[PDB]
C-alpha cells in the first residue's frame, strides 16, 4: 500500500494499516496506534457538494462508501451499530447499481452546509446573507529601537494590503499603557485619532474592560429591529463594536496614518532598567473586546511582540538589569531569576481559555535577539490552533515572508485557513479514542467511542480547534478493546471517520468528511509486520515525547525512549540468541532506529546550547507539524552537488566526510535552509575561475542550489533562515552544529600507536576536526543489536 | 501674566498651559512638540478610570505655551469640531479635577472649570436625602413644598467631601475657577430612563410653552472647590 | 565577617558579571560593520 | 590581606559589569541589521 | 427562549450584567412568588433537575429553602444518583415509619442575655415579633418561630 498515495488522497497517515486484533498484542506491540490527521489538507480527489448530509441520525455516521449496499428495499445500516435506517424518498428513487449517490462512492466529501435561520445571536442577519468575514487584530508592541519600529511598520503596511478588503480589523499599541485606538465614527473626524488608555500595572478583567469602554451587554437592550430610519447601518457589529472593528478598506486611510505615527514609548528608561511592558494587558484588552463584540466568530489576535512583559499581569521578570531572565538549568534548578513566570502561566493558560471558548485564534510574532517570554507564550497558541513565528527581529526574512504567507491565498482569492473548527470523530466497537495530540482542546463530549486511556487532550469525542489551515495536522491515538481474536471474524474491516465542521473566509459552514477502511491481523503476531510505516510512527513518538517532558522530566523521556526502542527491536528482528553477527531488520524496520538516534539529540528533549524560549518556538511548531515537515526538524536533511554525479542530487548523512572540499551542502533542519561551499571551491573563486569564462561550469554549479532552495523557501510555513556561507566563514557554523564528527577520540586512542611516523610530504589536505561527547552513529546500533539480542 | 512685558523681543512666556476635556471617561490632549522637530499633530487619550483615576502616561500632558504656542491654539480649534455626535449624558467632573490635581504635582495654577450639571458617575459624587433636589420643580406629587426649615440644608453642602478635596488642592496649592451653566435647551434625560408600572389617562394640550427655568445644579455642593 | 560579606560581594557579581557576553557581542558587531562597508562596495559596483 | 584582595576583585568586577555596554551593543546590532536590509531593498 | 439559537444564562453572564437578565429576574420573580404561597400553605417542594444541558437550577433553587426539601441533579436518568437517591428517600427508619416531618415549628427560647437574629437554612421566618428579637438580622429576621414545610435527618438550621 502506498503511504504516500493515502496521505495524498485523504490527507492522514497511519503508523499501522494492518492493526493488532487483541489488547494482550496492542501491548505486546508497544507502539500505541495513531495517525496523524491534517484536517484541512489538499486532496487530489476532494469533492464539494450543498445539500443536508445524511449521517446515522442517532449516531453520526456519515455514509462512506463501506455501509449497507441494500438495494431490494433501499436502506443502508451504518458502519457502526448497524441500526437500519432508510434513504428518504428523493434519496432512493433513482438508485441502482450505475445511479449511487457521491459520498457513497467517495471517502473524502466536503459538505458546505446550507445555512439555516440566524441563530438569534448577531441580531440583524437577513435569511440568506453570509457569516462576516474573519478579524485580524493587530496588538503590536512599541517599547523597541527605532529602526526596529520602521521595518516593523513597513511589514505592517503591506499587511494591511495583503488581507482582503472586507476583513475586520483593530489595532492597539502597547508600550507602558495600553492604547486601543478608534477607527470607527463618522466622516466628521478623520483628522483626529483617538487611544483609550488601560493602565498596565493593574489586573482588569474581561467584565471590567467591557463596563468601562461600553461593551458590555446592556440587560434591558430590547429594541429588536424595530427603527426604520437608520440610514445603511451596518447590523452585524453595533454602533459601540464599530468604534474599534471596522473593515479594512473603510479605515485604510486612518490605519495608514496610525502605523505611521507610531512612536516608541516616551517614557525615559533608566539605563539600569528594561522598557515598561504590559503584554499581558494588551492581550487582556484584545480579547475582552473580541469577547463582546465577536463572539462564536472567527478573530486572529496577530501579537508582535519585541521583548519580554515587565507590567502587572503576565508578568515575566523584574526591572532592573542586575537580575538576568532564567534558562533551562534555571528551570531545573530553582532560581530567583524566574519568580514571576507562574503568574504569568495560569494567566495565559486562563485568557487562552476564553479564547477557546469564543473560538477566537491566536498569533505570536515574537521578534528580538533577546528572549521574549515565549515559554509562558506557547500556551496561548497550541489551544486555540495559531501558529508561533519566533525570529531574531521584526525584519529578517523569517518574518517577512511568514507573515505574507500568513495572508496568502488559495486558487480563488480567500485565505488557505479555517477557522472554529469542530472535529469530531467516530470509531468501531473494537477501538476507541485516547485522546489528541495537537492544536484543538478536548471538550469533555461523553459518548460510548471514548476510552478509559487519557493520551493528551481526551474524555471526548470532539474537539474545539479555533485555528487550522493547510498544514495544521493533529495526531489521534487509539486503543484495541477486543479481548479475544475469536470475536474478530475473518474479512472483518474496522473502520473510522472524522468530519471538521470548519469555517471557510467565504462566510459559510463546511464539513471536511474523510473515512477509511483498515483490517486487522490473524491471531499470528507477525502478519503485522508487511504493514509498518516508519515515518509516521517517528511523528508521535515525537509527539509523545513533547507531551511527557511538559509533565515529567526530559531525562525519563529518554528512558521511556530507548526501553521502548530495545523492546521493539528485540521483537521484531530476525536473530538467533547470543550471537549479534545474524541480526537483521526489515525494509520497513531498518531506518526508524535511526529516527530515534536523532530524536535524542534534537531540540525537543535535549535543553542544551537553547534558551527556553528558542525551545519553545520548537515545541509549539512540533506541535502542529506534519509527517513531511517533522522528518526535516527531526533529522536534517543534506543534499550534494558535484560534476561527477549527472541529474538529481544525493541525500548524504551528516558526517565530516561529506564536507569534501569541491561539493555544495544544502542543510535543511526546518529552520536553517544552509548553501554551503567548499573549501576547494573558495579556493577556486578567490582569484575568480566563475568569474572569467574558462571555468563557466563553476558558475552553473554555483547557481545550481538557487533553484533547490527557492522552492523550498516557498514551500514551508514558518519560513527558515536561509543562510549562504562558505568553509572557513562565520556563517558556517550552522552547518557545523549539525554535522557530526566522523572520527571519535575513542578510535584514535584506543590502538596502532605504531605504524604511522615516517612517510609522506608534510600533511594531506587538511582535516577539520569536530570535537564533541556524543556517541558515533555506527557504535549506536552496536549496542542496540547487542541488548536486543541478549533480551 | 507671564509674558514679559518689559519689551526686549525674546520669547520667553514662561506659562504652562493645558488642555483638558471631561464625559463619562476623563480626556487629556499632549501637546508637546515631537523629538525631532517636528510640528507633531495632537493626540487625544481617553482615560476610562473614574473611579481610580490614574495619569496616561505621556510627559506632555502640561507644556510651555510659547514653546508650544501653534500645538494649543488650534487644538482649541478642534475640540468643539472633535466632540460633535458626543451622546454621552453623563459626567465625572469629580474624577475630573482629581485628574487636574494629578497634571500640577509638581507645578500648581489654576482650574478653569467649565460645568454643566453635577457629576452622576465617578467620584465626589454626592446624593441627597429627603428628595429635596425637587424643591425647583421636578415632582408633583405633594411632598417638598410644605417645610421651610429645610430650605437652609438646600444652601450648605450636602457632604464632606469636597472641601477635604479643596485641601488636597491647597497644599499642592492649585486654585479652581468654576463656571457653572445649565442648560435650558430640553434635556432629555428628564424623560427617558427605563421604567415598569401602572397607570394612564386624558386630555391633550394647547399652548403656553414650557416658561424654561435653570435645571438645579446643586452649586452649594460645588463652592468649596473655589471658596 | 568582613571575608564572608566580601566574598558574598564578589561571588554575586560574578553571576552578574557580563564580561564574556560583552566579549561576544563585540565580535559579530564587528562582522556586521565588516558586512555592511562590504555591502557599501557592492553599492558603488 | 584577604579583605584588601577582595575589595581590589570587587572593584575589578564592577568596572568590568558593563551592563550599559550590553545594552548599547544590542543598539547597533539593531542598527547594522537594519542598514544592511535597506541596501538589498534599495537595489 | 423556545429555540436552540440564543445563548443560555451562565457565570459569564451573571458577571457582565449581560442582556440575559430578561429570563434571570423574572423567572426569579416568578418562582418567588410560587415559594411563597408554598411557604404560606405549608407544602414543600423537590427538585430532581436531571439535564445534560442548563435547566436553571439558579431560579429553582428558591422553591427548596424556604420549604425545604431534595435538589438531587444527576446527569441524565440512567446515571445513578437517580436511582439511590430516590430509593434513599422512600425508606424507612428502624420503627418501620418513613423519616419526614410536616408542618414543623422550630421555636428558640434564649435567656434575658441573649437573643436570636437568623436562621440561615432551610427555614423561614414568620412572626411574633418580641424582646426574644433584636436587630442586625443577617438572613431570616425579625421572628421567635420560623416554619418548616419538611424537615429530614440531615437538614440543620444556622
Amino acid at each position: 500500500m502506498d503511504v504516500h498515495e493515502h496521505e495524498a488522497a485523504t490527507g492522514c497517515r497511519f503508523s499501522w494499516n494492518v492493526w493488532p486484533a487483541t489488547r494482550a498484542e496492542a501491548q505486546k506491540i508497544e507502539l500505541p496506534l495513531g495517525c496523524m490527521f491534517t484536517p484541512l489538507r489538499d486532496c487530489t480527489s476532494l469533492q464539494l457538494v450543498e445539500y443536508e448530509p445524511v449521517r446515522c441520525r442517532v449516531s453520526g455516521c456519515i455514509l462512506n462508501p463501506f455501509c449497507a449496499i441494500d438495494f431490494r428495499s433501499k436502506q443502508w445500516t451504518c458502519p457502526f451499530s448497524l441500526q437500519r435506517n432508510a434513504f428518504p424518498n428523493h434519496y432512493a428513487m433513482h438508485i441502482s447499481e450505475q445511479n449511487l449517490p457521491a459520498e457513497l462512492l467517495y471517502p473524502t466529501i466536503e459538505y458546505i452546509l446550507p445555512q439555516p435561520m440566524p441563530a438569534a445571536n448577531a441580531p440583524g442577519v437577513s435569511a440568506g446573507e453570509s457569516l462576516p468575514p474573519p478579524l485580524f487584530f493587530l496588538v503590536v508592541d512599541t517599547c523597541v529601537i527605532e529602526e526596529e519600529l520602521d521595518q516593523l511598520r513597513d511589514s505592517l503596511m503591506q499587511a494591511l494590503a495583503l488581507m482582503p478588503s472586507d476583513a475586520m480589523v483593530g489595532i492597539i499599541t502597547y508600550g507602558a499603557m495600553a492604547m486601543l485606538h478608534e477607527l470607527g465614527g463618522g466622516s466628521e473626524n478623520v483628522d483626529v485619532m483617538k487611544a483609550h488608555v488601560f493602565r498596565g500595572n493593574k489586573e482588569l478583567t474581561s467584565t471590567q474592560i467591557q463596563q468601562q469602554l461600553g461593551l458590555a451587554r446592556s440587560a434591558n437592550a430590547y429594541v429588536p429591529a424595530g427603527g426604520p430610519g437608520a440610514p445603511a447601518g451596518s447590523p452585524l457589529l453595533r454602533p459601540a463594536a464599530a468604534r474599534f472593528i471596522q473593515p479594512v478598506g473603510e479605515c485604510e486611510y486612518k490605519l495608514t496614518s496610525i502605523l505611521e505615527e507610531l512612536r516608541r514609548d516616551s517614557w525615559p528608561v533608566p539605563s539600569d532598567s528594561r522598557p515598561m511592558r504590559c503584554t499581558g494587558l494588551a492581550l487582556s484588552v484584545a480579547l475582552a473586546v473580541l469577547e463582546a463584540a465577536w463572539y462564536q466568530l472567527p478573530a486572529r489576535v496577530l501579537l508582535f511582540v519585541g521583548g519580554a512583559c515587565t507590567s502587572g499581569p503576565g508578568q515575566v521578570v523584574d526591572l532592573s538589569l542586575c537580575e538576568s531572565i532564567r534558562h533551562h538549568l534555571d528551570l531545573q534548578k530553582d532560581n530567583n531569576n524566574a519568580r514571576f513566570v507562574k503568574k504569568a502561566l495560569k494567566y495565559y493558560t486562563q485568557l487562552a481559555n476564553q479564547a477557546v471558548r469564543s473560538g477566537h485564534a491566536v498569533d505570536i510574532f515574537a521578534c528580538s535577539l533577546d528572549q521574549v517570554g515565549l515559554y509562558e507564550m506557547k500556551v496561548m497558541t497550541e489551544k486555540t490552533g495559531g501558529c508561533v513565528v519566533m525570529g531574531d527581529s521584526f525584519s529578517i526574512n523569517v518574518f517577512k515572508d511568514s507573515l505574507r504567507k500568513f495572508f496568502e491565498t488559495d486558487s480563488t482569492g480567500f485565505l488557505k485557513m479555517g477557522f472554529n473548527a469542530k472535529i469530531e470523530v467516530l470509531c468501531s466497537k473494537e477501538f476507541k479514542v485516547c485522546g489528541a495530540i495537537g492544536p484543538c482542546t478536548g471538550t469533555g463530549k461523553k459518548g460510548c467511542q471514548v476510552s478509559d486511556t487519557i493520551v493528551g487532550e481526551g474524555m471526548t469525542t470532539e474537539w474545539q480547534a479555533a485555528a487550522l489551515d493547510k498544514e495544521s495536522t493533529v495526531a489521534f491515538y487509539f486503543e484495541v478493546t477486543n479481548q479475544q481474536a475469536q470475536n474478530l471474524p475473518p474479512g472483518k474491516q474496522s473502520f473510522l471517520q472524522f468530519q471538521t465542521s470548519y469555517l471557510h473566509p467565504s462566510g459559510r459552514r463546511r464539513l471536511r468528511v474523510t473515512t477509511l477502511s483498515y483490517r486487522f491481523a490473524e491471531p499470528n503476531t507477525i502478519d503485522v509486520a508487511p504493514g509498518f510505516d516508519q515515518e509516521a510512527a517517528a511523528v508521535l513518538m515525537t509527539r509523545l515525547a513533547v507531551f511527557k517532558t511538559e509533565s515529567e522530566e526530559s531525562l525519563d523521556v529518554l528512558r521511556w525512549l530507548d526501553r521502548k526502542l530495545i523492546r521493539l527491536v528485540a521483537r521484531f528482528a530476525d536473530y538467533q540468541k547470543d550471537d549479534p553477527s545474524s541480526f537483521h531488520l526489515s525494509t520497513e524496520f531498518s531506518i526508524y532506529p535511526q529516527f530515534m538516534y536523532h530524536l535524542r539529540r534534537s531540540h525537543f528533549l535535549q535543553t542544551f546550547n537553547a534558551s527556553p524560549d528558542e525551545t519553545a518556538y520548537y515545541r509549539s511548531v512540533l506541535l502542529r507539524a506534519s509527517v513531511m515537515n517533522a522528518l526535516v526538524m527531526i533529522q536534517p536533511a543534506l543534499l550534494e552537488y558535484s560534476f561527477e554525479q549527472q541529474g538529481p542530487p544525493q541525500p548524504v548523512l551528516l558526517d565530516a566526510q561529506a564536507l569534501k572540499p569541491n561539493v555544495i551542502l544544502l542543510l535543511d533542519s526546518f529552520f536553517h535552509v544552509v548553501v554551503w561551499h567548499g573549501e576547494l571551491i573558495h579556493q577556486w573563486r578567490e582569484q575568480g575561475f566563475h568569474n572569467m569564462p574558462e571555468y563557466e561550469n563553476l558558475r552553473q554549479l554555483l547557481q545550481a542550489p538557487l533553484e533547490d532552495a527557492k522552492v523550498i523557501l516557498d514551500e514551508r510555513f514558518p519560513v527558515p533562515k536561509y543562510v549562504q556561507c562558505n568553509s572557513g566563514g562565520s556563517q558556517a557554523r550552522f552547518l557545523l552544529a549539525k554535522v557530526n564528527p566522523s572520527t571519535n577520540y575513542a578510535q584514535t586512542a584506543g590502538g596502532g600507536a605504531a605504524m604511522a611516523g615516517l612517510m609522506g610530504d608534510s600533511g594531506a589536505a587538511g582535516e577539520s576536526f569536530i570535537n564533541t561527547d556524543d556517541v558515533s552513529l555506527k557504535v549506536f546500533m552496536d549496542h542496540l543489536i547487542k541488548l536486543a539480542v541478549q533480551s | 501674566p507671564g509674558c514679559t512685558d518689559s519689551g526686549a523681543g525674546r520669547g520667553d512666556s514662561r506659562t504652562m498651559v493645558g488642555i483638558v476635556t471631561y464625559d463619562s471617561a476623563v480626556h487629556f490632549y499632549a501637546l508637546g512638540s515631537a523629538s525631532g522637530g517636528g510640528k507633531r499633530r495632537p493626540q487625544v487619550l481617553v482615560m476610562p478610570e473614574i473611579d481610580d483615576v490614574f495619569l496616561p502616561l505621556s510627559d506632555d500632558l502640561f507644556v510651555n505655551f510659547a514653546e508650544n504656542r501653534d500645538a494649543v491654539l488650534e487644538a482649541l480649534d478642534t475640540i468643539p469640531s472633535l466632540w460633535r455626535s458626543n451622546g454621552c449624558i453623563d459626567n465625572c467632573m469629580g474624577s475630573a479635577v482629581k485628574a487636574a490635581l494629578l497634571v500640577m504635582k509638581h507645578v500648581g495654577g489654576k482650574i478653569l472649570l467649565f460645568a454643566s450639571f453635577p457629576p452622576t458617575v465617578g467620584a465626589l459624587v454626592t446624593k441627597r436625602s429627603g428628595g429635596l433636589a425637587g424643591a425647583d420643580g421636578a415632582g408633583t406629587d405633594g411632598g417638598s413644598r410644605q417645610q421651610p426649615d429645610r430650605e437652609v440644608e438646600l444652601l450648605k453642602p450636602a457632604s464632606e467631601a469636597y472641601q477635604q478635596f479643596a485641601q488636597q488642592l491647597t497644599q499642592s496649592q492649585v486654585s479652581v475657577d468654576l463656571f457653572i451653566a445649565p442648560s435650558s435647551c430640553a434635556s432629555p434625560a428628564a424623560g427617558n430612563v427605563p421604567p415598569t408600572g401602572t397607570y394612564a389617562g386624558g386630555k391633550p394640550g394647547s399652548g403656553a410653552p414650557g416658561l424654561v427655568t435653570a435645571p438645579y445644579c446643586d452649586l452649594a455642593t460645588i463652592l468649596p472647590l473655589a471658596e | 565577617k568582613g571575608i564572608e560579606d566580601r566574598d558574598r560581594l564578589l561571588s554575586l557579581a560574578q553571576r552578574q558579571d557580563k564580561s564574556e557576553e560583552n566579549e561576544r557581542l563585540k565580535s559579530e558587531v564587528q562582522q556586521l560593520k565588516c558586512r555592511v562597508e562590504k555591502l557599501t562596495r557592492g553599492a558603488t559596483v
